RNA sequence: GGUUGCGGCCAUAUCUACCAGAAAGCACCGUUUCCCGUCCGAUCAACUGUAGUUAAGCUGGUAAGAGCCUGACCGAGUAGUGUAGUGGGUGACCAUACGCGAAACUCAGGUGCUGCAAUCU
RNA sequence: GCCCUGAAAAUGGAUGGCGCUCAAGCGUGUUACCUAUACUCUACCGUCAGGGUUGAUAUGAUGCCCUGACGAGUAGGCAGG
RNA sequence: AAAUAUGUAAGAAGUCCUUGUUACUUAAUUGAACGUGGACAUUUGAAUGAAGAGCUUUUAGUGGGCCAUUUUUGGUAAGCAGAACUGGCGAUGCGGGAUGAACCGAACGUAGAGUUAAGGUGCCGGAAUACACGCUCAUCAGACACCACAAAAGGUGUUAG
RNA sequence: GGAAUACUGCCAGCUGGGACUGAGGACUGCGACGUAAGUCAAGGAUGCUGGCAUAAUGGUUAUAUGCCGCCCGUCUUGAAA
């Protein structure tokens, strides 16, 4: 995993200089992960949300 | 909002199989992160072409950094913005080492003479005044004469302690 | 499954602060709420 | 604080032990908790239970409710059991042999199990016999058809029976009961 | 006093549409119905007989009942904290197959299908849909797209 | 004396507290308002094939 | 491809004007003994297919034609709207943040498609 | 934009008070700092849940032991005292 | 002709093949229903969650409500009267709004340590008489949501356009 | 042309100061370091030293001081009224 990781890395950033390099832009991959975390307390909450 | 960085933010229209290759839209927007940056992209494109950014995408985005962040420049200052009662066009200059030290000074100016808030001014355009006495404003010609000098009367050092033994002085 | 089985992450409020005078207006109206994208790794660092 | 989705504090409704104080009871409780623990086997799980059940749900077991289970293909040699009593009835005339074992037999179950070469065990004693319930045959009383539950859900159209006391033509028979008078139901 | 009348407040509801008065058109008379089809209601005032009533407009049930002229229907109401469930005998006018079933059984072949010849070609399947991905990675070139950059415009009156 | 009149706040909360489950859905449905002729023809169409079931028994 | 009978969708099919139509069909068209209906064989009924005609119907063409249809970063990401703030404003009201998004307008293109059966230089 | 006029009510008096004028005022930006019965970690009380254990072997099997989570309350219901 | 709200579906009670029953139905073993026998279980037919799901009986209190944002009717208006959805108060302390049912924050076993919220940090009072660019001088300045009001109209005050 | 630095981010990089806690009670578990026997910071604190006796310390009580604290019961949308 350790490779894995250090190499989609690394990937990612030559992609990018390759891009420039061609005049082109490289542009990432849409996130497909994401942390949430709740910041209001609990009183006043309206149903749906 | 904040202390200031210009970006390049490039964006385009969601490829269509009838309009693969869609054509590219920059701009150049002052903000303080990036988030913020793409927001205000696509603020200014909704108000310009038809494209929410639901289907649109961002290419690019990077920072663009002042050329000669320690020459001193003249900057002319192009502002569209919201009174209470109406909407106004608005010329200023201001003398200034870089661009974005210039930009956060009018949303300061804007703030304090005509109670501006942020959400209510758009720069229009910013730009070196190449030759001098093309600049056309009073309070920033006056720093550009020959030889130019000052004092500064009337000095007031910050006292670290609360009981002072002298009566100050505010000599220079 | 491997995330349903991780029970929701118990954070502390955030040691330094939260950057801004007030947390319920969006992070791009100047802060706390909504996505702040690479952000929340220094909020969450904080938090942790 | 915390958005509770499910109400807190709430006890399983279940009994846990049998409501009784009769000593005996408990025995065969504590008897079947530790083989409901200590063997796999479901039957002493669905035995350990029924010892708790409340009167009303242990209806009697026949005798020829028996015999009629006995019917069942590839029944005839099970032991059947009964966590509850077991009534005589002078219904079935042809009464087979096999072994019940149940909390209790009327004089008249006894006899009749007995008289046709069979036999009536305690559950300490099936328990012996079969720790693991093997080839038991778990029997239950129609819980239904207690006198209670004939009015319940009562209502119009519902069709169940009014707690009257005392019944003929002249005790609610009339406004609401028929066309001719009111409505009907 | 007030007035709650059985077609009360149905002005625009059982109305027909702009341009589209008059005899209903023999498809309807020729469309069949089974018992466990999915029909949507929908009133046409022209037709005053087997009309659902108005709480019914707008709603999908299953038929459980065939009749010379009509379909029963079975909608599920809403009344008090609980579901009840109505039995509905609206004229045909009124009723319509339901399209997303038809979605639906499409799709049920389309998977046996599916299934078929990945079995006979012994591979895994994957016949669940997923929804939308977040989008992967591309390259934009710039070959006749030099990106063409904009600014806010000034205010103006066009008055 | 005037007072309150019709309103509906607080009865959804209510509702919601044991409430909306759903229909109560069987294999086996009430025939409750089927067509009389019909019912009576599935009647014998039942009877027969159950008849032959029990004769494919010996 | 034409034409007819029975249609599906029900103006891209309707409207106005002017042209054009071989062949077959369709039509108009001749007749009044009969069944049948009229103030009136006009309609409706019957009879011949015989005496006649493409005039009309009908089909298609024309038209910076009326209408209808379709498209479009045409207008407009506008109007309106779900959600957010101890945002602005005396207020009326407005701006910003995460989203959804019209209508009219303008311009471009189009003006029936089709199922069954029969028949035709 | 700020400021000034327009701007009249009754006991003496209220940006909360003092007082503050390149503010301790108005607009805006940036850091640090103070602080709730909230959040994080730990002890203890209780409630609920799940689990183990009289197999022969001293003193509670409605017991002993292990583990996780949870705790606002009028009218009112039940429980243990 | 929106936005928000709203119905149904996303399969084992499913799919396919074979051919049984009837008094219904068809010109017609033709359909319609319900079935026998045979085949198909890895993603079996989107997502996320499930603190277990389903069910039965019985009985308390209540049946004056009120408030806020938004929609909204009557009224010149009202701390007025009347509806819509949600969230609150009532039943509820705690921290902030000096004060205060309803605003902001946040809901509560007994405690220790840390961190924050909303709100603050001259002194009263815990916390920079902090940093930065302006603007403002009032013989009636001004000073913070809900909130404890101010307008038309004027100024050769001063600022920037 | 060749560097440096800032900014942002990563390290299963090394270290100093301060504060609260120390539940548990033979052994069982997962490991780490050792060539090894052994060692260990690895399923919850130990070790060394000292201090106190008509006392260190703790409970109670009175009083002062800081901050805080309206009269209960009732009906009520709303009671310190
Ligand atoms: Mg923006
Ligand atoms: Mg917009
Ligand atoms: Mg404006
Ligand atoms: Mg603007
Ligand atoms: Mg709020
Ligand atoms: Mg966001
Ligand atoms: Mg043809
Ligand atoms: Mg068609
Ligand atoms: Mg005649
Ligand atoms: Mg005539
Ligand atoms: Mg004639
Ligand atoms: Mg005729
Ligand atoms: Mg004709
Ligand atoms: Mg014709
Ligand atoms: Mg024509
Ligand atoms: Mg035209
Ligand atoms: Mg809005
Ligand atoms: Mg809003
Ligand atoms: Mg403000
Ligand atoms: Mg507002
Ligand atoms: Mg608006
Ligand atoms: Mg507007
Ligand atoms: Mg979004
Ligand atoms: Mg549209
Ligand atoms: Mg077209
Ligand atoms: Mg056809
Ligand atoms: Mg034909
Ligand atoms: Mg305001």
């Amino acid at each position: 995993y350790q490779k894995e990781y250090e190499t989609a890395e690394r990937n990612i950033i030559q992609a990018k200089r390759d891009a420039k390099a061609a005049g082109s832009y490289y542009v990432e991959a849409q996130h497909k992960l994401v942390f949430v975390v709740r910041i209001k307390g609990i009183n006043k909450i309206p149903p749906k949300p | 909002m904040a202390h200031f960085k210009e970006y390049q933010v490039i964006g385009r229209r969601l490829p269509t199989e009838s309009v693969p290759e869609p054509k590219l839209f920059r701009m150049r927007i002052f903000a303080s992160n990036e988030v913020i940056a793409k927001s205000r992209y696509w603020y200014f494109l909704q108000k310009l072409h038809k494209v929410k950014k639901a289907s649109g995408e961002i290419v690019s985005i990077n920072q663009i950094n002042e050329a000669h962040p320690t020459k001193v420049k003249n900057f002319g200052v192009w502002v569209r913005y919201d009174s209470r009662s109406g909407t106004h066009n608005m010329y200023k200059e201001i003398r200034d080492v870089s661009r974005v030290a210039a930009v956060e000074t009018l949303y300061q100016d804007m703030a304090a003479r005509h109670r501006a808030r942020f959400r209510s001014i758009h720069i229009l355009k910013v730009a070196e005044i190449e030759k001098t006495a093309d600049v056309k404003r009073q309070y920033v010609k006056q720093f550009l004469t020959k030889d130019l000098k000052f004092p500064l009367p009337h000095r007031v050092q910050k006292s670290t302690k609360t009981f002072s033994y002298k009566r100050p002085s505010t000599f220079y | 499954q491997a995330n349903n089985f991780l029970w929701p992450f118990k954070l502390s409020n955030p040691s330094g602060g939260w950057g801004v005078p007030r947390k319920f207006k969006h992070f791009i109206q100047g802060g706390s709420f909504g996505n702040r994208e690479e952000f929340i790794n220094k909020l969450v660092k904080s938090m942790n | 604080g915390i958005d509770h989705t499910s109400k807190q504090h709430k006890r399983s409704g279940h009994r846990t032990a049998p409501k009784s104080d009769n000593v005996y009871l408990k025995l065969l409780v504590k008897l079947y908790t530790f083989l409901a623990r200590r063997t796999d086997a479901p039957f002493n799980k669905v035995v350990l239970k029924a010892l708790f059940l409340s009167k009303i749900n242990r209806p009697p077991v026949s005798v020829s409710r028996i015999a009629r289970a006995l019917k069942q293909e590839g029944a005839a040699n099970k032991t059947v059991v009964v966590v509850g009593t077991v009534t005589d009835d002078a219904r079935i005339f042809e009464f087979p042999k096999t072994t019940v074992a149940a909390l209790r037999f009327t004089a008249g179950a006894r006899a009749k199990i007995v008289k046709a070469g069979g036999e009536c065990i305690t559950l300490d004693q099936l328990a012996v016999r079969a720790p693991k319930g093997q080839n038991t045959l778990i029997l239950r009383g129609p819980r239904n058809s207690r006198e209670a539950v004939r009015h319940f859900g009562m209502g119009p159209h519902k069709g169940k029976a009014p707690r009257i006391l005392s019944t003929g033509r002249k005790f609610e028979r009339a406004r609401g009961r028929r066309r001719s008078k009111g409505f009907k139901v | 006093g007030k007035s709650h009348g059985y077609r009360s407040r149905t002005r625009y509801m059982f109305q027909r549409d702009f341009r589209k008065h008059g005899a209903v058109h023999l498809s309807t008379y020729l469309k069949v119905y089974k018992v466990g089809d999915i029909v949507d209601i929908k009133a046409n005032g022209s037709i005053q007989k087997g009309m659902p009533h108005k709480f019914y407009q707008g709603k999908t049930g299953v038929v459980y009942n065939v009749t010379k002229s009509s379909v029963g229907v079975i909608i599920n109401k809403m009344v008090g904290n609980r579901y009840l469930e109505k039995r509905l005998n609206l004229r045909v006018e009124h009723i319509k197959h339901s399209k997303c079933r038809q979605e639906f059984l499409e799709r049920v072949k389309a998977n046996a299908a599916k299934r078929a010849e990945a079995k006979a070609q012994g591979v895994a399947v994957q016949l669940k849909r997923q929804p939308a991905q977040p989008r992967e990675s591309r390259i934009v070139s710039t070959e006749g797209n030099v990106p063409q950059t904009l600014a806010p415009v000034p205010y103006e009156t066009f008055i | 004396a005037k007072s309150k009149n019709h309103t509906a706040h607080n009865q959804t909360r209510k509702a919601h507290r044991n409430g909306i489950k759903k229909p109560k859905t069987y294999k086996y449905p009430s025939l409750k308002g089927v067509d009389p002729k019909f019912r009576r023809n599935h009647k014998h169409a039942l009877h027969g094939t159950a008849k032959a079931l029990a004769a494919a028994k010996k």
